[PDB]
């Protein structure tokens, strides 16, 4: 009776993410004011997260559930790699709506120039081809198989598909998801904090007659303690460690299919978001 | 100056029963009530837009 | 037939270039209007920052437009500027003592309290100058005109110690000077919500650095507003 | 001195309230209400850079002509929805524009204190100034003459080869925002701030009468199809409905709801439907008989600025500061 009280779990992440995601993707669709920018990156982001809500965790849960795989090997493969071009797409757009924020705050001259409308649709562009690049070409070419007994032995079985990669396909796929982003993140946030900083010392000055970093806080929060455990994780039981349990890593990856379900009603807590999604319903 | 005079003239203007004129604007409204496809929306396919 | 209709399309798809080519000339200009009274010296700020009057001035590879609407008591063209990046506002801070009949000073408040309460203009930046420095120095040195007898407020006044002020060696003028600014922004203070600021800056008519103070001071009212947009201020 | 002033005042009171029968309400409350009306965007153009002020419907019921604040003067196919002409304006603001019964000039103009005018058969043929202050609203009585309201308190009637001004209509004291002109050319009113819409005639250039029902400046105006009536906007929440045989007031139109003024007022063909823009993002429509509202419209992102009524009726086109004119129907 406890995989029946569990799977209530799964089930209402996987309601709340569906959800939450075609909400925020109607917001922008129906009403044109909303569309910017910056919303360009938003709603690619929220298309990201309801496509690996509804693919890889209704599925995994599944999985997880009856303790088997009931579909065929190529379609445990096309699940896999859904998963990864999902979570790398998700942190791939996070980063860029970072550095999108860094440019708007720290050139604000140049910053109508640098980025317009096929700028932005050039760049999700970009990152969905490296997103879907880094997923599939080194899943369905099987580069990520290993050459241990188990893992030939696990590939062989039809029914049980669990993960076995390689020691450099985890470490490569690692830095590309989410340690270059969340480097390139914590840059610009520390770049976007110290103007903050500086804006609020000359306004107390100027007026003597935070906020940032509440916000700074909260979002470098909901992102890395969803994703850097798993990350790091990833790396320890692929370079020489037999320590790491199936159930850990299966409890973090789960973790960071959570992050989807918190991404979009922090990134849509603007005004405009708020009026929008109050007229839709 | 001439506000005195623009005035006096404004003063001395034949005027009409408000009554008079109220069933002249509402006899005009019934009598041209017809041909106008605002209050009556046009047919889809009389409809010069959709 | 279909070729009128083809005509139709290929001109509206030039015109829609032409369109996407203006948008990104004029996207990248930045609007300002120059508002103030005619003897506060409007035409000696326009003269330092060039070298209706429409004017092109270009700043580190920015373009800057600058608008003097030029009585009109009422103000009802007010609204139309609303998407100006700053309004300058330009007030001879020497015209304390002459009055026309309410001294001049006193009239300039109430225009500044009239603009910054205005509901088409909510997030209207101002950018705040205050011509005749020298003449506000010299009136002050010379006390002909009691600062206090026109402005009550003088008598319980204290200079601010927090600024330092610039070395004009006479406490008096900057004690005058600090309170000539502290009204303006007492009145930018009560509605700031911290969408648009009010920024004071003492100028002169020798003085031709004012092109950099509107540049910098342009950039900060466009850091301000994206980091309000982000919820970071 | 003023007590002759006072002494005409007081004769033209009770004159109007003498003549105050029986008010229009009494009459048509036995009347059919007109119902809900169900009003949806048939064409979003979506063109325009800028804040948009002014449109006029061409005499043909497609062409249009929307003017912004990006100084492009833009006509627009309304069945198509392609861009026929796009004029670059001098000024860089434009408050208004007009499109000429023959169709062949367009005229527009703003702060600048010109009424320029663009031939369509797009070169400026000629630039007509003369105006102390900004220009309010133009409109074209024939295809040689254009009355032009100015921000100096004072409308013209300008000839286009002569290029002076025929006539001034002088002896106004707020700044006119705005102008309609009857279904013949001969009358025109305008509204100003001073709370007052005044009927002027063009040919002998006086005021025959004065309306001062407002109390807060007058933004739009418009003719009733008939000729005899006209609505006048305003920045107080109230659209009254006027009289010019009666001389004075038949209707305000109020809601408690709505606590923003009025920015464009037009009437629909038959007269029945009121359609007033609004400061708020929505638009309302007013039956003109009832004074009750039958059907609030789509908003926009922005404040509406021009409610445009096709010379066929057929549909109505709104334009805010969102740089959007929606066909209605
Ligand atoms: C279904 N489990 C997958 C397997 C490995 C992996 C995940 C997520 C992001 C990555 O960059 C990965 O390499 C996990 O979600």
């Amino acid at each position: 009776v406890w995989v029946v009280g569990m799977g209530i779990v799964m089930s209402l992440i996987v309601l709340a993410i569906v959800f939450g995601n075609v909400l925020v993707i109607t917001a922008i669709a129906k009403f044109e004011r909303l569309q910017t920018v910056t919303n360009y990156f938003i709603t690619s982001l929220a298309c990201a997260d309801l496509v690996m809500g509804l693919a890889v965790v209704p599925f995994g849960a599944a999985h997880i559930l009856t303790k088997t795989w009931t579909f065929g090997n190529f379609w445990c493969e096309f699940w896999t790699s859904i998963d990864v071009l999902c979570v790398t797409a998700s942190i791939e757009t996070l980063c860029v709506i970072a550095v999108d924020r860094y440019f708007a705050i720290t050139s604000p001259f140049k910053y109508q120039s640098l980025l317009t409308k096929n700028k932005a649709r050039v760049i999700i562009l970009m990152v969905w081809i490296v997103s879907g690049l880094t997923s599939f070409l080194p899943i369905q070419m099987h580069w990520y198989r290993a050459t241990h007994q188990e893992a030939i032995n696990c590939y062989a079985e039809e029914t049980c598909c669990d993960f076995f990669t390689n020691q450099a396909y985890a470490i490569a796929s690692s830095i590309v998801s989410f340690y270059v982003p969340l480097v390139i993140m914590v840059f610009v946030y520390s770049r976007v904090f110290q103007e903050a900083k500086r804006q609020l010392q000359k306004i107390d000055k100027s007026e003597g007659r935070h906020k940032a970093l509440k916000t700074l806080g909260i979002i470098m929060g909901t992102f890395t303690l969803c994703w850097l455990p798993f990350f790091i994780v990833n790396i320890v039981h692929v370079i020489q460690d037999n320590l790491i349990r199936k159930e850990v890593y299966i409890l973090l990856n789960w973790i960071g299919y959570v992050n989807s379900g918190f991404n979009p009603l922090i990134y849509c807590r603007s005004p405009d978001f708020r009026i929008a999604f109050q007229e839709l319903l | 100056r001439k506000l005195v005079e623009q005035l006096k003239m404004e003063a001395n203007i034949d005027r009409i029963k408000v009554s008079k004129a109220a069933a002249d604007l509402m006899a005009y409204c019934e009598a041209h009530a017809k041909e106008d496809p605002l209050l009556t929306p046009v047919p889809a396919s009389e409809n010069p837009f959709r | 037939q279909r070729n009128e209709e083809k005509a139709q399309r290929e001109a509206n798809k030039k015109i829609e270039k032409q369109l996407q080519k203006d948008k990104q000339v004029y996207r990248a200009t930045h609007r300002l209007l120059l508002l103030g009274a005619g003897e506060s010296g409007k035409s000696t700020i326009v003269k330092q920052m060039r070298i209706i009057f429409e004017t092109k001035f270009q700043v580190d590879k920015v373009n800057f437009h600058m608008f003097d609407v030029g009585r009109d008591e009422r103000r009802k063209w007010i609204q139309c500027f609303n998407d100006v990046t700053a309004i300058i506002f330009v007030v001879a801070s020497s015209s304390y003592n002459m009055v026309i009949r309410t001294n001049r000073l006193q009239e300039a408040l109430n225009l500044f309290k009239s603009i910054w309460n205005n509901r088409w203009l909510r997030t209207i930046s101002v950018i705040l100058f205050l011509n005749k420095q020298d003449l506000l120095a010299e009136k002050v040195l010379a006390g002909k005109s009691k600062i206090e007898d026109y402005f009550p407020e003088f008598a319980r006044y204290t200079t601010p110690e927090d600024a330092t002020p610039e070395p004009g060696e006479d406490p008096r003028v900057t004690r005058a000077k600090y309170f000539i600014r502290d009204e303006f922004l007492r009145i930018s203070t009560a509605s700031g919500d911290g969408r648009h600021y009010c920024y004071p800056h003492f100028t002169c008519a020798v003085d031709t650095e004012n092109i950099r103070r509107v540049f910098n001071d342009c950039r900060d009212i466009i850091q301000r507003m994206h980091l309000r947009q982000y919820e970071l201020l | 001195l003023r007590q002759e002033a006072e002494q005409l005042k007081n004769q033209i009171r009770d004159a109007r309230k003498a003549c105050a029968d029986a008010t229009l309400s009494q009459i048509t409350n036995n009347i059919d209400p007109v119902g809900r009306i169900q009003m949806r965007t048939r064409r979003t153009l979506r063109g325009h850079l800028a804040k948009i002020y002014a449109m006029h419907w061409g005499t043909d019921s497609r062409l249009l002509v929307s003017a912004s604040q990006d100084g492009k003067l833009i006509i627009w196919d309304s069945y198509t929805t392609n861009k026929v002409h796009a004029i670059p304006l001098r000024s860089s603001w434009v408050m208004t524009c007009a499109y000429a019964p023959s169709g062949n000039y367009v005229a527009c103009g703003g702060l600048d204190n010109i009424c320029s005018i663009y031939n369509l058969k797009v070169r400026v043929s000629r630039e007509l100034a003369g105006h102390t202050g900004y220009l309010s609203c133009c409109r074209f009585l024939d295809d040689n003459q254009i009355v032009t309201s100015s921000g100096d308190t004072t409308c013209a009637l300008w000839d286009i080869e002569t290029g002076q001004q025929t006539t001034t209509f002088t002896g106004h004291t707020g700044d006119v925002m705005s102008l309609s002109l009857a279904p013949d050319t001969r009358l025109f009113v305008s509204g100003a701030c001073d709370a007052s819409a005044k009927l002027w005639d063009v040919r002998e250039g006086m005021c025959r009468q004065t309306f001062t029902g407002h109390e807060s400046d007058i933004n739009a105006i418009c003719f009733f199809p008939n000729g005899n009536a006209f609505a006048t906007g305003s920045d107080d929440a109230t659209c009254r409905l006027f009289d010019l045989r009666a001389d004075q007031e038949l209707m305000t139109y109020s809601h408690d709801n709505i606590i923003c003024g009025i920015t464009s007022v037009s009437f629909s063909k038959s007269g029945r439907l009121l359609l007033a823009g609004y400061d708020d993002f929505n638009c309302n429509v007013w039956d003109a008989l009832k004074a009750d509202r039958a059907g609030v419209l789509a908003g926009h992102d922005n404040r509406v600025s021009c409610l445009g009524v096709t010379d066929d009726g057929m549909a109505v086109a709104t334009g805010s500061w969102d740089s959007f004119l929606k066909i209605w129907n």
